[PDB]
């Protein structure tokens, strides 16, 4: 009864960061080591657990967090971080644990005259909550005129997309990231290794 | 290797619309960076991309032509399915279907992408007059003596359609020098062309000459005697 | 969109200064705010930024020393220079990033009309006035020059006028350059013809506000 | 919209020499997004070369490309008699993605002059309420040729077609028909039919005509 | 950390013909770049967004082209308003990054013209304190370059000089230009001869101007 990381890492569409997708990782036995065995994985990278002793503890209720977002805003995917992804579309908390799996996908991800799937949440009035999710697409009022739901000036649409194409350099070219998140709870632990 | 076929109706009426079947082997559309693109190329003109449907169906089109033009895929039977609706007797063309795909190696660099192989491509036109026989009028040779033994004798088939009418000299036993000139659109949305050969003057009355001229939607196969015709 | 700015002068270095964004039509809290600062003479260089949710962040040459803030309760921007040092002399922006009616993300679209910020111990004083005179010559094609040096003063900005404005055509200023000791200094000179050197007695009046000078020096060739 | 314009628009060159063609876009785009087709007469559109620099799978190396900016050229070292068709450069920068108008590579030869013949309507053209009669420019180099009819010595325009055919397979010269229709109220409203004919191969224009009545 | 360059430094242009400036970047930025005009004595204003887009208000006659490394700002009729300064700015590295380009200056073109050539000794009143100015003032001369060096007896002085120039004019559009030496009172009393030695390209050849000081 393996645990389904497979259709998470190797899904053919992800999720825009605006609206990253949440899966529940219960009851199931997880083997981690089919995670490092991926030769690309470029950040396969965390804080407070070893890598090597993912295999060695077992959890309850894993969660699998995947979206796709640019190359040079990997940096913000962890605790403490400041920016735009991470104040307004995904806010890890400060004591996260778990972590988090990012590698480049500009093979997948991009079309030649540009993917435009992939979005991100510009403007926002406040933070977001550690691992919230805002899917409002409200026009924007940046001034003190409502336009009462018509875009212009002061009045933008929340939401840009990703013009994501292949000739990018290294930092905007596309790249998926699953964050794995071990709440431990007070409850029978599910989620152990082999 | 792959294969793509182009299939449809190829007598389309104008202000209608048309939908075109390429069935392609040697590939599936669910392998990324694969997809099936739809190009045109006017008679006499440059090609224009049409469409382009990619494996996670994903399409594209050109914004000049977007608004009438619909892409599908079955990739359970390997078809992509081009619909395009309100026709113009200019939107006549030759209409291929083409494998698209992108080469990455190693670290996704993508090293540039193409259109590798091309569908046979399908003559697809637009017009109002139906189907027509061929009038066939023999041209004779000038009255000259000798010329040098320099001399050419055809037929001209006139107010036909559609494309193309196939003229054969003498059963393939007169093939020296068939010159069989591209037909022309007349001012009527109608086609004319010459076939003539260039024959020695040295043997005018003694050489037969025919032109087998055929077309199938039409079903015209008449075998015109050309002969010389003096003052 | 107005964007009204204050707080500009002259400092000491190591002082502190306080600028002020107080904007219209537009909410300081809810869009991307910037403080862009250009040097006299050079190009724009980006200073700080303040996100809408609060984030700031601050370019390699100011981290530390320099804070933005905002104030919701009557709309304005707020950039507090500690530590000033004589690199920081510039005219500084507030701007407004990522606007604009086809949504120019990551530009300024919208730009206040900056304040001066000076960081020197020149020890404000006044401007001394030099007269020079042409070449003791006849006509020489009818062309001569007579000018008003204005010499070590601080801070800019000066006025030189000539007969007190009754003559304005053929006079140029030149911008003021900063003497290695601290201090400005300019000329102001004006052709006129030789024939107009005798019948016409000149003068250059040199109002420096800042240090209230009031000097108005005559302009008459020299006897060589 | 990106437009890609070739250069030249004609070019002819003998087997063993060196071809050149050159593709200027009017924007700029990366590198990468250029390639080049060749296409042979009546024929499906093969790739070539991708990414400006990326010879395609079997392509001979006598193919090479060389891209920068909004400059590409394409270069072919030795070209073989099957090297002569239509090259196309196309991007796929941004959409749509559009190709070149493309460039006609021609077997070069020594100059020969058209031979003039012209051929009246038949009786069953006679019969049929329009006559067509036929002026024939064969086995001339290079393409450019032009041809002008007279009614009676009366230079016609917008009555007449023209139909060039393609280069021949052994002797690389050129043919061409060019037909005049007429009804009868003018076909036997005259006498006279010419053809002038005006090629570089002939240092004068050459006039030749034929009467209906006197045959 | 996105060097960014501007071509050329400096252009003259006239009015309703089209001009062209280009940036380039240390590495491709894909379309992150956007085009701002600043008038002298003002604020800079947001032309070009996206290296394309034309901003709402812009008239028309601007345009913006490129992406990768190279982009260039297009004008069509080049109005007598339009004469300002361009700079070009990227939105790519990061948001501590945001640097901006060199700018291109745009002004009138005019024919060439020579200037009056003048020398202005150090006035005795000046002099009395030991503070000694003299200059060499270049009148009326285009285009901007141009070259001023100061002689002593044949002796060549270099290494305190000023120069002033004036920005072209809204009458004649010509430069003006004014060049200092200041020297304390020995390091000018001992001295000869004072002459200044002017090279314009309006000029075939170059003008030297000197005044003694014993004369006057
Ligand atoms: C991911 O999916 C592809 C295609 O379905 C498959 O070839 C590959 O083996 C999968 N990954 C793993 C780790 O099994």
């Amino acid at each position: 009864n393996l645990c389904p990381f497979d259709e998470v890492f190797n899904a053919t569409r992800f999720a825009s960061v605006y609206a990253w997708n949440r899966k529940r990782i219960s009851n199931c036995v997880a083997d981690y080591s089919v995670l490092y065995n991926f030769a690309p994985f470029f950040a396969f990278k965390c804080y407070g657990v070893s890598p090597t002793k993912l295999n060695d503890l077992c959890f309850t209720n894993v969660y699998a967090d995947s979206f796709v977002i640019r190359g040079n805003e990997v940096s913000q995917i962890a605790p403490g971080q400041t920016g735009n992804i991470a104040d307004y579309n995904y806010k890890l908390p400060d004591d996260f644990t778990g972590c988090v799996i990012a590698w480049n996908s500009n093979k997948l991800d991009s079309k030649v005259g540009g993917n435009y799937n992939y979005r991100y949440r510009l403007f926002r009035k406040s933070n977001l909550k550690p691992f919230e999710r805002d899917i409002s697409t409200e026009i924007y009022q940046a001034g003190n005129k409502p336009c009462n739901g018509v875009a212009g000036v002061n009045c933008y649409f929340p939401l840009q997309s990703y013009g994501f194409r292949p000739t990018y350099g290294v930092g905007h070219q596309p790249y998926r990231v699953v964050v794995l998140s071990f709440e431990l709870l007070h409850a029978p632990a599910t989620v152990c290794g082999p | 290797q792959i294969t793509l076929k182009e299939s449809g109706p190829t007598l389309v009426k104008p202000t209608q619309t048309l939908t075109l079947t390429c069935t392609f082997s040697g590939f599936s559309l669910s392998t990324s960076g694969v997809g099936v693109a739809w190009i045109r190329q006017p008679p006499g003109k440059a090609l224009e991309w049409l469409a382009l449907i990619y494996w996670d169906n994903d399409k594209r089109s050109s914004p000049s032509l977007n608004n009438r033009l619909t892409i599908t895929k079955d990739t359970s039977k390997n078809q992509v399915v081009l619909t395009m609706t309100n026709m113009d007797p200019e939107d006549t063309a030759t209409y291929y279907c083409a494998h698209f795909f992108s080469h990455y190696d190693s670290s996704n660099y993508y090293y540039g992408s193409w259109f590798d192989p091309w569908g046979q491509g399908t003559l697809v036109t637009v017009s109002s007059a139906s189907t027509k026989g061929p009038s066939v009028f023999p041209l004779a040779p000038s009255s000259k003596s000798t010329s040098g033994g320099t001399a050419a004798l055809g037929c001209l088939v006139k107010d036909y359609f559609p494309e193309p009418v196939t003229v054969s000299w003498n059963s393939g036993a007169l093939t020296s020098g068939v010159h069989t000139f591209p037909a022309v659109l007349q001012s009527s949305g109608l086609y004319s062309l010459s076939s003539v050969v260039t024959v020695p003057s040295s043997s005018l009355g003694t050489q037969t000459y025919i032109c087998n001229v055929n077309h199938k939607p039409s079903n015209t196969k008449v075998d015109k005697r050309v002969e010389p015709k003096s003052c | 969109v107005q964007l009204v700015e204050s707080g500009g002068g002259l400092v000491q270095p190591g002082g502190s200064l306080r600028l002020s964004c107080a904007a219209s039509e537009i909410t300081v809290s809810s869009n991307y705010m910037n403080w862009v600062r250009q040097a006299p003479g050079k190009g724009l260089e980006w200073v700080s930024v303040v996100y809408p949710g609060g984030s700031t962040f601050y370019t390699d040459s100011v981290k530390g020393r320099f804070t933005i803030s905002r104030d919701n309760s009557k709309n304005t921007l707020y950039l507090q220079m500690n530590s000033l040092r004589a690199e920081d002399t510039a005219v500084y922006y507030c701007a407004r990033e990522s606007g604009g009616f086809p949504l120019a993300e990551g530009a300024f679209d919208i730009w206040g009309q900056g304040t001066m910020v000076t960081v020197s111990s020149a020890s404000t004083k006044g401007p001394s006035v030099f007269p020079l005179a042409p070449s003791s010559k006849s006509t020489s094609g009818g062309t001569a020059a007579l000018g008003c040096l204005v010499k070590d003063y601080f801070p800019e900005p000066v006025t030189v006028s000539w007969n007190s404005g009754a003559l304005t055509s053929g006079v140029h200023t030149f911008p003021a350059v900063l003497q290695s000791s601290g201090l400005y200094s300019l000329s102001s000179v004006v052709t006129v013809p030789s024939s107009s050197l005798g019948t016409q007695t000149y003068i250059c009046n040199v109002n420096h506000k800042p240090s209230n000078t009031k000097v108005d020096k005559r302009v008459e060739p020299k006897s060589c | 919209e990106i437009v890609l314009t070739q250069s030249p628009g004609t070019l002819s060159l003998s087997p063993g020499e060196r071809a050149t063609l050159s593709c200027r876009a009017s924007q700029s785009f990366d590198s990468r997004y250029l390639g080049w087709y060749q296409q042979k007469s009546g024929q499906a559109p093969r790739l070539l070369i991708y990414g400006a620099s990326s010879r395609a799978t079997g392509i001979p190396d006598r193919f090479s490309g060389s891209g920068s900016g909004t400059d590409f050229t394409l270069t072919i070292s030795r070209l073989e008699p099957e090297d002569f068709a239509v090259y196309y450069c196309q991007q796929f920068g941004d959409s749509p993605f559009t190709f070149g108008q493309g460039t006609k590579l021609e077997i070069k030869r020594t100059v020969a002059a058209p031979s003039v013949f012209i051929f009246p309507p038949s009786d069953e053209q006679l019969k049929s309420g329009t006559a067509s009669v036929v002026c024939l420019l064969n086995n001339f180099y290079p393409r450019e040729a032009k041809v002008q009819w007279k009614v009676d010595n009366a230079l016609q325009s917008g009555n007449s077609q023209e139909s060039v055919t393609e280069q021949d397979s052994k002797d690389s010269t050129y043919s061409l028909s060019s037909t005049l229709t007429l009804s009868k109220a003018d076909y036997e409203k005259h006498k006279v039919y010419a053809c002038e004919v005006t090629h570089q191969g002939l240092s004068s224009p050459v006039t030749k005509s034929f009467n209906r009545g006197e045959c």
